[PDB]
């Protein structure tokens, strides 16, 4: 369907005038609902764990990938979502949140590309779904040219994806010319065994993971994060952790990497500490992004880490989307706009948000203790299955600096909630203004699901009995 | 091996140690790219395998889409400054 | 336990402290002959934390005959000690002494290693209950243990006894 | 030319409530003193004095209560004990 | 009923406003459906008896009748009854005691009180490790809030604290319960007796549970978040949390921990009396020289804490037992000090520095009996239940290591000590020049405190009629072969 | 005791001296958008190389340079 809508897409963005911009992402968001509803029974074709190798061996297709398809799809309805529709219809917000001209085709392009980088069995696949998607992110993050920031951005981040994507590159090209293939399915433990191929594969998992930015390359990313469209940010720091998170996961290159194992610590740390000093509301988001994926990258050093990563990448993705939606309805309370293209800047900027609107402190406040893993929201069950992979892995000492990490970090997540329920002189009296049904109904829903999801778990781990052994 | 290795790495210095320009940087990109691609092809010839040569068309036409969009980009970035100070 | 050879290990670690303190040094110029005249001591840094770190421990891990994480914590005190004289106050000195052992004396417990020792974990381990009669192994688990073994571990006294009391008791 | 919408309008933050009639007569310098009190860790310094105190109570003392209490685990036993008979288990 | 109840509670708000005296009347009938749950619990088994699972997958919105179960166990035996029926009987007066000074979100005050009541009240129905870790958890993003709005002018710092502390020991105890799950691949608290892990295994699996049981008891050296916090509550925060949530922890030892880990427990006993002697003596010396009313009382709590802990340890029945009265008694008491100098005193004259305070005898001659009475129930009087609690936690205690135990007997001085050094300052000399004339102790004031006093004093004269319910715990989880 | 060792030491490794602890290290770690990023990316590779190289040769020896590595980015 998505090659049908890039197609189809192209084709209209042509022909249709500026003004048509919102109408056209409207089209597309219940479009791709459709399909998400239309088509989910194709999950049927995974009973067993039954796993199927198609188009001559370049894409597989399991339960993992169709999961991982499907969150993709929600993310790309819920961000589409917010270009497609005000928040208010006044002039300040059609100057502060209009979608560009071909904004909605590098959206479906670079989710053309996170999918076959899910779905990639052959390296050749890998390399250009990598570029694929590397390229459409270059173009998102330069597509609002007005910015001075943003096409700074757009170039520091062409430079390093260039130079990651080469190593990346490198890396394939030595494991062809090791073992002749391009394919990880050659691979077996008695190939593991005989060879030394630790370097190599080693290698190509860092090309790969400091793509999204893990410690000690991490502030190349937080300065794009900070740099770029608020609305832009809420896409260019979730898909490509997923896609490659998930690669990394499902190809499983890295087991008992003591490289990886010292990365992952590192990337704890430096994703707890940094994050305190922080001032900016993206910023800390982005340090906070950067410590929920180093999170995950403890799941790269085991098998059987199916379950406890989908658990994680999915609580972790609706929490990511609500706090910036957070964020980004609490702009409508704010006396001082900073810019156009983030309005937003500061968290002293939310203080005394409770006296405006208590409810989206309420909500605030579910999303921060999700994050911070406090029971029963989802954070705390996506937290306990990954320490039970880790202590079943017997990954002790990383248990305790994640134990530690976690209660570092509890500081700036919290900071947002104090500074929110803090008190503001100058309290709204009164408005005629409505905030739109559609985005104000998302948000419900996202932080509803955070706060009563645990009350499916059971019966989520019980389809998963079903579908992934 | 021996030229694309020595390619790759030289331009990876010039890379990170240009403090002169930044054209400097996009052709060390472009040579890296060759650089990669030339022990790519003696592989490919050694082991007398297509797959070779076939990543090898690929990493072309990739890295030529790379540089238009890379070139868009720079001169995006330059249509609000003028000016190029590096 | 057969002994380190802590002079040779530790003039290893001398070279390979001095050759990192080197390239922080050459990094460090290249991100702000001057080098090491701007390097901010970092050669001694590196070198003087690595002397101090494998000396202790091969010292201790000699002397005490065992190894084991509490090699690790005197370490680590040492290193802390080094890193520490750089304050010049004895509050300090003490502070990343008695801290940075502590942290080492954790990394040692926990098993030294920053990876997994895979064999050990309770994933490559026989787990479950035990079968008839077997010795218990670290990760297995019983639903009665021989009170011999409670005995010899726990020891005699405080309600720990060879025989329960009422048996003991009993008249005939 | 970015300015918040004209729509908003915003009053006062009045907490409401009955002012009471002010049953205490502060005195600044119990104030003062209060809060220098009250935030002593802000300003706390390791010296000679305060050294001493924190090696006695944090260490020496738990040390001393340590060595008592594995010393004399399942020492004594006490019920019923008669003439003659030891107390003591080793 | 819940559609036709919640449609109650929306027109009792649309047309009254404050939600207040629906909470009132719903904690009542709380208190009063406990009741009749006790009547018909049956004493003379050792089984759980009101069972109910929860989030089963067959079931995921009612209660689980499979025979496969995957969901949250609740259900009580005799030890969770007698706290139930304290959290059931603290809860409406902790509503009561803030009637008339919230004046404003009253309506969110009074939400997150009874939330926070009822998450506690649902903690000691738990019967496995997760549900319990849940609902233990839950409550510090309530408590956050609460102290962070309705607190006096240090309470962003205390929020702070609270939240941060007890993360920081529970996510050790959440160490420790991952590797009871992966361990035994259960986590219920049934049948968790049963199951001998090897004496190395329980050595660590123990470590991970006793510093949670540090911060959250408090003991020494960790206990310095809890003056704070205490100092800077609300009424109703510093009630519930001297009452109930410190009771949690000792019910965390018996419950999670003596059951599983009983070798591990006998090799680790004399740490756990250094860490009870240590916190009895240096904090009720350190209790002599504060200046605040709430803190002084916020530290007499943790002494009696470490006087609990040395009972629940001590391997014998009466130290059991005395644990349990001096946690009950506790419960009683300390909310009443709190009501005290955090509502009355608080109230008056919003200050709580010591020194203002002097003779409130002249013009309130009934609150100065009511700080009579109730500081010699806090220092341990007999016939009332604070004294039983003690004097059985140190016979205990005593037992289980004389020289400890003799030593820790100067509790009964220290407490006198710091007790009566204050009631003294407060009630005699001449009346303050600093404050004015106010009110004496108005009827609801009167109210509350008479509960409390008449609840210590029944289980201070006759103890015994609690026995009851923990005939069988007193012997569930002493290890002697 | 109560100033000493409880607003004293008991603070220092508490909340006074963690906030301290962690204002400087996070500083630090804060503390030309591209060169500088590029230089970055080369001094990882190498580093990398050569740490590696050090643990093949033997794991206690490489420990002190993580150390002082960490003391150099945070400290
Ligand atoms: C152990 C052996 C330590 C021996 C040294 C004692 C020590 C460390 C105590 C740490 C305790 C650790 C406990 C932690 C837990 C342990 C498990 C405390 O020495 C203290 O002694 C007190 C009492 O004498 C002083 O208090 C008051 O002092 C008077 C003011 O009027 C009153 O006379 C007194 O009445 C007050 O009370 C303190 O000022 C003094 O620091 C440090 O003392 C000495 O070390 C040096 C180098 O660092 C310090 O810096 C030096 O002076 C600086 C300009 O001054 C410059 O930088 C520089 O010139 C130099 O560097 C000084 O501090 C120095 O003095
Ligand atoms: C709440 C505070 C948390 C802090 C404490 C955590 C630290 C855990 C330490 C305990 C523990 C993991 C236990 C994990 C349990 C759950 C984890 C708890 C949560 C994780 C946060 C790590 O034990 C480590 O101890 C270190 C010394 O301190 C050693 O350091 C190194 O020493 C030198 C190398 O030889 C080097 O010189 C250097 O590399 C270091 O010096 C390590 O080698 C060692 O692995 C023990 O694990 C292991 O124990 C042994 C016998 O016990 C088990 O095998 C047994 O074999 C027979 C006898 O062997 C028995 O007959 C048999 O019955 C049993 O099969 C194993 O199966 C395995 O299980
Ligand atoms: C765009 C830029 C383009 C530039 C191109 C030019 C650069 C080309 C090469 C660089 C490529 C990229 C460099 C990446 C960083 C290299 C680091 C790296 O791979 O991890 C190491 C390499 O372990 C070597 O044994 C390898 C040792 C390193 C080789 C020795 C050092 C030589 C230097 C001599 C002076 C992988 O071990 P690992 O983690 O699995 O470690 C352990 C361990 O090795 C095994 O025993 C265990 O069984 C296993 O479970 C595992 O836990
Ligand atoms: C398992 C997890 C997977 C999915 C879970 C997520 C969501 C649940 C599934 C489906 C959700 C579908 C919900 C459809 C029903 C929801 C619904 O009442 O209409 C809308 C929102 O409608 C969506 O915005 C519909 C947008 C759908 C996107 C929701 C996805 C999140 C809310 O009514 P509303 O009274 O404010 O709408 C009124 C009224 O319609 C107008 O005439 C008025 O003029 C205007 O003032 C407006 O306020
Ligand atoms: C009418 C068609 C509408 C379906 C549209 C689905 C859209 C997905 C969008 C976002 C993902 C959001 C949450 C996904 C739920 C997991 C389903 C599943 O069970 O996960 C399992 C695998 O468990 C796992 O690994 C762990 C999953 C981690 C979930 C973390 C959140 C838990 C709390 C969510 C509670 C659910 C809310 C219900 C409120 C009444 C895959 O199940 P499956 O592959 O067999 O497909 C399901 C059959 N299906 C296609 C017809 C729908
Ligand atoms: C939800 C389901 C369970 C709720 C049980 C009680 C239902 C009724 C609550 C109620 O009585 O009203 C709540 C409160 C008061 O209503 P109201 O008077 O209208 O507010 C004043 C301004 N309008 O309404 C409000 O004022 C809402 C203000 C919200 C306050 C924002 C911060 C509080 C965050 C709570 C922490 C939750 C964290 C969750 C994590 C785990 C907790 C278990
Ligand atoms: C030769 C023979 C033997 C050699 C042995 C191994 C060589 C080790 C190399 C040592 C690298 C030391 C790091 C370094 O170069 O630091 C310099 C630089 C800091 O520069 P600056 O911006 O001035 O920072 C000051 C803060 N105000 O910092 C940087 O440039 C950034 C740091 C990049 C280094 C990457 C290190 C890899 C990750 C290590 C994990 C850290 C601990 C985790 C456990
Ligand atoms: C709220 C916040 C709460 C935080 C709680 C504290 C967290 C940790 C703080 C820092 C503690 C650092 C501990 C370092 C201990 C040094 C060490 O090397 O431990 C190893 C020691 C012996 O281990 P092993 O090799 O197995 O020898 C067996 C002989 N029976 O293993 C041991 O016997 C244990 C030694 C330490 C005992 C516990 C210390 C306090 C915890
Ligand atoms: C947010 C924190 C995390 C949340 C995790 C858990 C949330 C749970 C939400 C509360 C729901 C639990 C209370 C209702 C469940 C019990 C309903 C019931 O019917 O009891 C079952 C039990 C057996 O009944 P049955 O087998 O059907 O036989 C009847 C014979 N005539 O019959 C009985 O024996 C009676 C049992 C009495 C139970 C008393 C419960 C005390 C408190 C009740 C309300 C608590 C609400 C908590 C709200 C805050 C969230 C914690
Ligand atoms: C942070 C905040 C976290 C909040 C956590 C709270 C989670 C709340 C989940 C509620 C589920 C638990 C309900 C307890 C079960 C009580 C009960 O039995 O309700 C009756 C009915 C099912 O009853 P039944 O299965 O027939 O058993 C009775 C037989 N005598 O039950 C029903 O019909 C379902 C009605 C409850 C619907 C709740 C929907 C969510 C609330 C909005």
């Amino acid at each position: 369907m998505l090659i049908l809508a890039i197609i189809s897409l192209i084709t209209f963005v042509s022909m249709s005038k500026l003004s048509d911009n919102r109408a056209i992402i409207r089209l597309i968001n219940i479009y791709l609902i459709l399909v998400l509803v239309l088509d989910s029974f194709l999950y049927l074709l995974f009973l067993n764990n039954q796993t199927y190798t198609v188009m001559g061996e370049l894409l597989i297709f399991n339960s993992f990938t169709f999961y991982i398809d499907m969150l993709i799809y929600f993310i790309m309805i819920v961000i589409s979502s917010l270009y497609g529709y005000n928040l208010y219809n006044n002039n300040l917000y059609k100057t502060l949140f209009e979608p560009k001209k071909e904004l909605i085709i590098l959206f479906l392009i670079n989710i053309l590309g996170a999918l076959l980088i899910v779905h990639s069995n052959d390296f050749i696949t890998l390399f250009v779904a990598i570029e694929l998607q590397s390229y459409s992110i270059y173009l998102i993050t330069a597509i609002y040219n007005s910015s001075y920031k943003a096409s700074k951005a757009s170039m520091l981040y062409f430079f390093m994806g260039g130079i990651l994507s080469i190593l990346i590159a490198y890396s394939i090209n030595t494991y062809y010319s090791v073992l002749n293939s391009y394919t990880l399915h050659s691979l077996d433990s008695l190939i593991i065994n005989t060879l030394d191929l630790n370097l190599i594969l080693i290698a190509l998992s860092l090309g790969l993971l400091f793509k999204i930015g893990i410690a000690p390359l991490h502030k190349w990313l937080i300065s794009i994060y900070e740099n770029t469209p608020i609305l832009i940010t809420i896409y260019i720091s979730l898909i490509p952790k997923i896609s490659i998170l998930s690669y990394l996961v499902l190809s499983n290159i890295s087991i008992n990497s003591l490289v990886i194992s010292i990365l992952a610590i590192l990337t704890l740390l430096v994703g707890s500490v940094g994050g305190l000093l922080q001032i900016k509301i993206k910023r800390l988001l982005a340090f906070s992004g950067l410590t929920n994926a180093g999170y995950m990258m403890l799941l790269l050093l085991l098998n059987n880490n199916e379950f406890s990563y989908l658990y994680y990448i999915t609580q972790y993705s609706i929490s990511h989307l609500a706090i910036f939606m957070i964020i980004i309805f609490s702009i409508y309370y704010i006396n001082y706009i900073n810019n156009q293209y983030n309005p937003i800047i500061y968290v002293n900027q939310l203080k005394g948000l409770i006296h405006d609107n208590a409810y989206l402190v309420l909500s605030m406040a579910i999303v921060v203790f999700s994050f911070i893993g406090i029971p029963p929201l989802l954070g705390f069950f996506g937290k306990l299955n990954i320490l039970m992979s880790i202590l079943n892995n017997g990954y002790y000492f990383i248990s305790i600096v994640l134990i530690v990490a976690s209660l570092i970090s509890a500081l700036y997540y919290l900071y947002l909630l104090n500074v929110s329920i803090q008190d503001k002189n100058n309290i709204l009296i009164n408005s005629n203004e409505t905030v739109s049904s559609v985005l104000s109904y998302i948000l419900s829903s996202l932080i509803i699901l955070i706060t009563f999801g645990f009350i499916y778990n059971s019966l989520i781990i019980d389809i998963f009995n079903v579908y992934f052994n | 091996m021996f030229i694309g290795t020595i390619i790759l790495v030289l331009s990876f210095l010039g890379f990170v140690f240009n403090r002169r320009n930044i054209i400097l940087a996009f052709i060390c990109l472009e040579t890296m790219l060759l650089g990669i691609n030339l022990i790519l092809l003696r592989n490919s010839v050694l082991f007398d395998d297509i797959s070779g040569s076939l990543f090898a068309i690929v990493i072309i036409i990739l890295a030529g889409v790379e540089s238009a969009i890379g070139l868009s980009l720079l001169v995006s970035y330059y249509r609000l400054r003028g000016v190029i100070n590096s | 336990f057969h002994p380190y050879n802590t002079l040779g290990l530790a003039t290893q670690s001398a070279m390979v402290g001095l050759g990192a303190g080197v390239v922080a040094a050459a990094a460090r110029n290249s991100l702000a002959l001057t080098t090491f005249s701007k390097s901010g001591g970092v050669v001694t840094i590196f070198t003087g934390a690595s002397i101090a770190y494998v000396f202790t421990y091969c010292s201790a891990a000699n002397l005490r005959e065992r190894k084991d994480g509490w090699n690790h914590m005197w370490a680590g005190a040492a290193t802390g000690a080094v890193l520490g004289a750089r304050t010049k106050l004895v509050p300090a000195f003490i502070g990343w002494t008695v801290l940075c052992g502590a942290a080492c004396g954790l990394f040692g417990w926990t098993g030294a290693r920053f990876n997994a020792d895979r064999k050990a974990s309770l994933e490559q381990s026989p787990k479950g209950f035990v079968q008839e009669d077997a010795h218990q192994t670290f990760w297995e688990v019983v639903h009665r243990r021989p009170l011999s073994l409670t005995v010899e571990q726990l020891g005699e006294g405080r309600g720990i006894n060879a025989v329960p009391i009422a048996t003991a008791t009993e008249a005939p | 030319e970015l300015k918040p919408s004209s729509a908003i309008q915003r009053g006062p933050l009045n907490k409401g409530g009955w002012d009471a009639p002010h049953a205490l007569h502060n005195d600044g310098a119990i104030d003062r003193y209060a809060h220098w009190r009250t935030f002593y860790q802000e300003r706390f310094k390791y010296t000679r004095a305060t050294g001493k105190s924190t090696l006695i109570f944090l260490v020496a003392f738990p040390a001393l209560i340590g060595y008592v209490a594995y010393q004399s685990e399942g020492l004594f036993e006490f019920a019923g004990k008669r003439r003659g008979e030891s107390v003591t288990t080793r | 009923i819940l559609l036709s109840s919640l449609y109650l509670f929306n027109r009792i708000l649309a047309w009254q406003g404050n939600v207040k005296h629906f909470y009132l009347f719903a904690s009542n009938l709380l208190l009063l459906f406990i009741v009749v749950l006790y009547i018909n619990f049956n004493t003379f088994s050792n089984s759980f008896q009101f069972n109910f699972e929860l989030f089963n997958s067959l079931n995921p919105f009612g209660l689980s009748n499979s025979d496969i179960s995957n969901g949250l166990l609740f259900g009580i035996d005799g030890l969770s009854l007698t706290f139930i029926l304290l959290t059931v009987l603290l809860i409406p007066l902790t509503l009561l005691g803030n009637w008339y000074n919230i004046n404003f979100n009253s309506n969110l005050y009074y939400t997150l009180v009874l939330a926070i009541g009822l998450v506690i009240l649902l903690n000691f129905w738990a019967l496995d490790y997760i549900s319990f870790y849940i609902l233990f958890e839950a409550t510090l993003p309530l408590l956050f809030i609460l102290i962070h709005i309705y607190g006096s002018s240090d309470s962003e710092r205390a929020s702070f604290y609270v939240l941060m502390f007890t993360l920081s020991g529970s996510l050790f105890m959440l160490l420790s319960i991952v590797v009871i799950s992966i361990v035994l691949n259960t986590t219920n608290f049934i049948n968790h007796n049963l199951f001998v892990l090897s004496l190395d295994l329980q050595t660590i699996i123990w470590l991970g549970l006793f510093i949670a049981i540090m911060v959250k008891t408090p003991l020494f050296p960790i206990h310095v978040w809890l003056p704070v916090v205490h100092s800077e509550s609300p009424l109703a925060g510093s009630m519930i949390l001297a009452g109930l949530i410190l009771k949690l922890a000792l019910y965390a030892i018996l419950r999670l921990l003596l059951p599983l880990l009983c070798e591990a427990q006998i090799l680790y006993t004399p740490m756990i009396y250094i860490i009870s002697l240590l916190t009895i003596i240096l904090t009720s010396l350190a209790t002599l020289r504060q200046i605040d009313l709430k803190v002084i009382i916020a530290y007499s709590s943790i002494s009696h804490m470490g006087i609990a802990i040395l009972g629940v340890c001590s391997n014998t029945s009466l130290g059991i037992y005395g644990s349990i009265v001096l946690g009950v008694a506790h419960g009683f008491v300390s909310p009443a000090l709190f009501l005290i100098v955090g509502g009355i005193l608080y109230d008056r004259y919003h200050i709580r520095i010591v020194n203002y305070y002097k003779g409130l005898t002249t013009y309130m001659p009934q609150l100065a009996t009511y700080i009579i009475i109730l500081s010699f129930a806090n220092i341990g009087t007999p016939l009332t239940g604070n004294f039983t609690g003690e004097f059985l936690s140190l016979q205990g205690g005593f037992i289980r290591n004389p020289i400890i135990g003799g030593i820790s007997c100067i509790s009964v001085l220290l407490a006198a000590i710091y007790q009566l050094k204050l009631t003294n300052k407060l009630t005699g000399g001449i009346s303050s020049i600093y404050m004015h004339r106010t009110n004496d102790v108005t009827i609801r004031e009167k109210f509350i405190m008479n509960i409390l006093i008449i609840s210590t004093l029944i289980i201070g004269i006759c103890p015994q009629i609690m026995y009851n319910l923990l005939y069988w715990t007193v012997n569930n989880y002493i290890y002697i072969i | 005791i109560a100033h000493h060792v409880d607003k004293g030491s008991l603070y220092r490794l508490g909340p006074v001296g963690i906030n301290r602890l962690l204002n400087k290290a996070s500083y630090n770690v804060i503390n030309s958008s591209l060169s500088m990023n590029s230089m970055l990316i080369l001094i990882t590779i190498v580093s990398l190389l050569l740490l590696v190289l050090v643990m093949n040769v033997n794991f206690i020896i490489v420990i002190p340079v993580l150390i002082s590595i960490l003391y150099i980015l945070f400290s």
